[PDB]
């Protein structure tokens, strides 16, 4: 036979780094709809607001 | 033939390109369909056939079925082990949103990596891979969210006393 599409380079193995950084972490709430074909989906983050007067 | 993460590299006119990221455990090669489209996949000790596949949910396994049975449970950090093409492997920590859907609810994670890490295994703090990242949802020039990709469990309520 005869044939070539892809190769496999190993990286890393599973395991957990207790010092990453958890920067970027927000936890946004996603609703994914569709109506006639085409996907309609909405992202709602939810940011918490410490009130503060001028 | 070992445990680990893998780069899915690609040979062209000028040399191989990481095309998606994927893991080898217990036996069973898993990665995101996009990624590989089916094609079979060699190393040294020899030539990968593909074995399940889920387009719906961007899924594919290799000489197996798929055997990453850990799912995330709702809040708790994860952590995903990008595997940027180039770069070494970088570990970054996400509290996980959720993907509300028709059939359940997936994590979302709102990491924004570089194109070619779709695979790139999220762990739970057990050390063990909980999903996938590389499917998810772009919003208008905004920042990008990762589902996590996971096999089964993909419309089961995860409350019930029936398994």
């Amino acid at each position: 036979m005869g044939s070539a599409d892809l190769s496999l380079e190993k990286a890393a193995n599973v395991q957990w780094d207790e010092m990453a950084d958890i920067t970027g972490s927000s936890p946004i709430i996603e609703v994914k709809q569709d109506e006639d074909g085409s996907f309609s989906i909405r992202d709602i983050e939810e940011t918490n607001m410490i009130a503060q007067v001028k | 033939l070992s445990e680990g993460v893998y780069r899915i590299m690609q040979r062209g006119l000028f040399g191989k390109t990481q095309v998606g990221v994927g893991i080898h455990m217990a036996g069973v090669f898993h990665t995101m369909w996009h990624v590989t489209r089916g094609s079979v996949i060699c190393h040294e000790t020899g030539r990968l056939e593909p074995s399940w596949a889920d387009v719906r949910n961007d899924m594919i396994s290799y000489g197996g079925g798929w055997r990453l049975g850990d799912k995330w449970d709702k809040e708790e950090d994860v952590q995903v082990l990008a595997i940027e093409p180039g770069k070494n492997p970088k570990h970054v920590q996400t509290k996980p949103g959720l993907f509300k859907t028709l059939t359940g609810e997936i994590g979302a994670v709102t990491l924004d990596f570089k194109p070619g890490t779709s695979g790139s295994p999220i762990i739970n703090k057990k050390g063990k891979v909980i999903g996938l990242y590389g499917n998810g949802v772009v919003t208008k020039s905004g920042d990008y969210v990762s589902a996590i990709t996971q096999a089964e469990r993909i419309g089961e309520p995860d409350y019930e006393v029936d398994e």
